[PDB]
DNA sequence: TCGTGCTGAGTGATATCTGCTTTGGGTGGGTGGGTGGGTTGAGGCAAT
DNA sequence: AGCAGATATCACTCAGCACGA
């Protein structure tokens, strides 16, 4: 009988197919547990139930096709140890056999179970297998020629990924004489164009045309991978390897992401020049990836509501924001209110009123100010870290650049644009370019960035809050001089921040002693950072407070009283919009849809304390 | 060169003459201990927990007693504050010190060897392996020493405030 | 209406000869282009 | 040296007829 054998070996394809089918049909995780010397963790329900049968059933239910296989499970089964070794040694043929067997079992399940599921849909699908955990991960520097055409594991950091490349699968040809069409498959990238028309009646030789847009294509993408920092032996430039991903694996990993990839180590000849079949002696190595790994519910809503119902929610959130910062309750409260933010109003006849809150953190350099910004970044769902006059940062304004990679013109958005809807923390506000200051003024005034350079006229949304930090001109902030002189910023730009905080490191025996105790000990419940971020996201997404009559009366009375204090002008209309925003944010914090007198009272107090510093 | 200095001391000469871009680079190295690259060509971030050794000259080339220490230093006050220890070295003329210095230099020039014979220098290999052993070691502190350090801190804070007056 | 040549010129086909051109670098040019590469150094200009 | 276009000399298919069966 014809007997099919993998080229260069003595392994029968029929044996591999039957072994894999038996393994898939009958396998339980208890075998893996006993293999891993974890037999005493075996339960009675999950470990005694078929695993891959359930996986196939769930795949059919969800309509997916790809199957994730743990190579160790093959060792966990007596029959498939040889199959595991063959997969490690001859991956291409074994993988093709596994795909066909997976399709066969998928159809056989429906055939045997006489289910009502449509069979034609199944027959027209393509099935694949994605093995992983095939042994210890090697290094990019340990790949010798002996590893060619063998399955390897490699950990690294993604550096770049080319756009989707169309890869040809089936070629479509048309007859120029009889309008007859035929599809010819492609093998090793070689199109098998007919010599002549296949029609008996029309035997016209050499009259076949390839219709490019009517052919079948596939997705391909090339990714550059760099070895992990620990793999560098001395500290030289880390090496890199090229990866290829097809179909579903495309767009499965972005730049800067640490991933683990399983694939086949392959070598391909490189043509000397474009005119000729001549090849270079040296071969190029790459990896044909087959598997990639990266290294709100009802219960969540119930937990959020329970937390909101707590009486001391404000203090709890303030403490959770900055556990490591000592005795800055007011600053933490202001930061919390900024994080929650006010209500964005989209007015017909009026225009746009911003609901963001801006806070300036100025004072002595000894006190902790950058750590607060880092915490705010860690908490805010959206935001970017930047320092004025900083080359490392991407930038505060949109700019037109050249894509070195592609030699293409690309419009890149700045830090403020990327922070749309979030909090943008600027570490060093004091030192900043004039241009950057003008951009900041425009963003805080119009909330949009406009660029009219390089033949492009566009406006980018920048609806983001700002939390900047500043330092005095000298080694300390002089109380005698006014804040404007000390901070060294234009009065206009300094008058746009809703809350201005002057954290000063006055020399006090008690305060110094307590700070020393806190710092040395570093060598009231607190919420996890993840839960706080989720709470902030939910509050900002769902709750929208509205002002009531009592709130209106309280706001009017408070503004009138503040104005009557001072001729010197104690407060301006900006001090009213700031109070409105702060009250709305506080109402947001309590998950309330109505602003009440308590929120207005809290707002007047936070605004007044900053004014008193001013 | 900073990358090669990762997890190690950085030996920077002519610190004051350094360009502002490198000043910002070292500022990022100190405060954040990270090296960040934001380029079209590539975008890689490498951690850098590297110490820095800096040598600089005063603003006028030589220290002027009349001017305050901050005035003589061109670098931003924040960078000076971030430095754990700052050592100021000056050349004060004196008969004895100059005579000993001249004798030492002349002996070194003539005999091509260290003039001192009172003590024998320790072998460099022993010193470096001892340093490695010390680095491998991990100490620990108690509460009493913590309180002593707190007291020293309050005393130093009061003294420094009085001096800065 | 099968078998076996003899004739045959037509309709091929495949075994067989005749002319570029190339690498890359100014020992092919700038009426082939600068998004197919080269490319670091000096020089002049505007915004700063 | 390799590659693409071309010339020309190489066979093979259907064509059909004479003998006899
Ligand atoms: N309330 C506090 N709680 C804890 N640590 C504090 C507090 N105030 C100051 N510190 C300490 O002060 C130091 C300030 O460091 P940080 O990075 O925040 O400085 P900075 O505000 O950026 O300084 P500069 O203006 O000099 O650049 C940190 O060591 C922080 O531990
Ligand atoms: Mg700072
Ligand atoms: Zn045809």
């Amino acid at each position: 009988e014809p007997l099919r054998i993998i080229w260069g070996t003595n392994v029968s394809i029929q044996e591999c197919t039957t072994n894999f089918r038996n393994f898939l049909m009958s396998f339980k995780y208890k075998f893996r547990k006993i293999l891993d010397e974890r037999e005493e963790f075996i339960n009675n329900t999950t470990d005694e139930e078929l695993y891959y049968i359930k996986q196939l059933n769930e795949m059919r239910e969800l309509g997916t096709s790809n199957l994730n296989l743990d190579a160790r499970n093959l060792l966990a089964y007596k029959q498939t140890e040889d199959l595991y070794h063959q997969l490690l040694n001859y991956p291409q043929e074994v993988i093709s056999i596994m795909d066909q067997t997976i399709k066969d079992c998928m159809v056989s399940l429906i055939v045997d179970n006489n289910l009502d599921y449509d069979l034609d849909e199944i027959e027209t699908k393509f099935y694949k297998v994605r093995p992983y955990n095939v042994g210890s991960c090697k290094g990019m520097r340990e790949l010798n020629p002996n590893d060619i055409d063998k399955l390897i594991n490699l950990k690294g950091l993604v550096l770049r990924s080319t756009p989707v490349i169309p890869d040809m699968k089936v070629a479509f040809f048309k007859c120029n004489v009889c309008d007859h069409t035929m599809a010819v498959e492609i093998d090793r990238g070689v199109i098998q164009e007919p010599a002549r028309c296949e029609r008996i009646d029309c035997n016209e030789p050499n009259s076949m045309s390839l219709i490019h847009n009517r052919c079948s294509f596939a997705d391909k993408q090339v990714i550059k991978l760099q070895e992990t920092p620990d793999f560098v032996p001395d500290g030289q430039t880390p090496h890199s390897i090229s990866l290829c991903v097809y179909d579903e694996l495309v767009d499965s990993c972005r730049a800067g992401d640490r991933i683990e990839v399983t694939g086949t180590f392959r070598s391909i000849p490189i043509r000397a020049n474009s005119r000729q079949r001549v090849l270079k002696s040296l071969y190029k190595t790459y990896v044909d990836v087959v598997h990639v790994k990266k290294v709100i519910t009802d219960q969540d809503l119930a937990k959020i509501r329970e937390v909101a119902a707590r009486e001391d929610l404000y203090s709890l959130l303030a403490r959770s924001i900055a556990p490591s910062i000592y005795e800055l309750e007011d600053v933490k409260k202001g930061i919390l209110l900024q994080l929650f933010g006010g209500t964005n109003k989209t007015f017909t006849k009026g225009g746009r009123y911003r609901g963001d809150i801006n806070i300036l953190l100025c004072g002595d350099p000894s006190t902790s100010k950058s750590q607060i910004l880092q915490y705010v970044h860690k908490i805010t769902p959206r935001g970017v870290y930047t320092s004025g006059k900083g080359s490392s940062a991407v930038g505060l304004t949109a700019y037109i650049t050249r894509d070195v990679d592609t030699k293409q013109l690309v419009l890149e958005s700045g830090a403020l644009v990327l922070s749309d809807g979030g909090v943008c923390c600027i570490d060093e506000f004091d030192k900043m370019s004039d241009s950057t200051r003008s951009v900041l003024h425009e963003v805080m005034e119009q909330q949009t960035i406009s660029i009219a350079k390089a033949g492009i006229i566009t406006t980018l949304n920048a609806r983001s809050s700002i939390l900047a930090s500043a330092n005095p001109i000298g080694s300390r902030y002089n109380p005698n001089l006014p804040v404007t002189e000390n901070i060294d910023l234009p009065p206009p730009l300094l008058s746009r921040f809703d809350l201005v905080y002057l954290v000063l490191d006055k020399v006090d025996e008690k305060n110094d002693r307590e700070l020393a105790k806190h710092l040395t000990n570093l060598y009231d419940d607190v919420l996890p950072v993840e839960f706080l971020t989720m709470y902030i996201s939910y509050a900002k997404e769902h709750i929208h407070p509205i002002i009531t009559e009592a709130a209106k009366t309280e706001l009017v009375r408070a503004y009138v009283g503040m104005r009557k204090m001072g001729k010197r002008i104690t407060a301006t209309t900006r001090q009213l919009e700031s109070m409105i925003r702060l009250a709305e944010a506080h109402a947001k914090m309590k998950l309330k849809n109505v602003v009440e007198l308590e929120d207005v009272q809290e707002a007047v107090r936070l605004i007044r304390s900053a004014i008193k510093d001013y | 060169a900073l990358v090669l200095a990762d997890n190690g001391i950085c030996c920077i000469d002519e610190f004051d003459k350094m360009d502002e871009s490198d000043r910002t680079a070292i500022h990022e190295v100190m405060e954040q201990q990270t090296i960040s690259i934001s380029k079209a060509g590539i975008n890689t971030t490498l951690n850098a927990r590297t110490s820095i050794l800096a040598a600089a000259n005063p603003l006028y080339g030589r220290y002027n007693p009349r001017l305050s220490p901050l005035d003589n230093i061109n670098l931003p006050a924040a960078l000076l504050s971030r430095f754990d220890i700052l050592f100021l070295m000056l050349d004060i003329p004196s008969r004895d010190d100059d005579e000993k210095l001249a004798e030492h230099v002349t002996y070194v020039h003539m005999h091509n060897k260290q003039p001192d014979l009172d003590f024998t220098p320790v072998e460099p290999s022993k010193m470096r392996e001892y340093i490695a052993y010390a680095k491998t070691k991990r100490p620990v502190m108690s509460e009493a020493v913590n309180d002593y350090v707190v007291q020293a801190y309050i005393r130093l804070r009061q003294d420094s405030k009085r001096e800065m007056d």
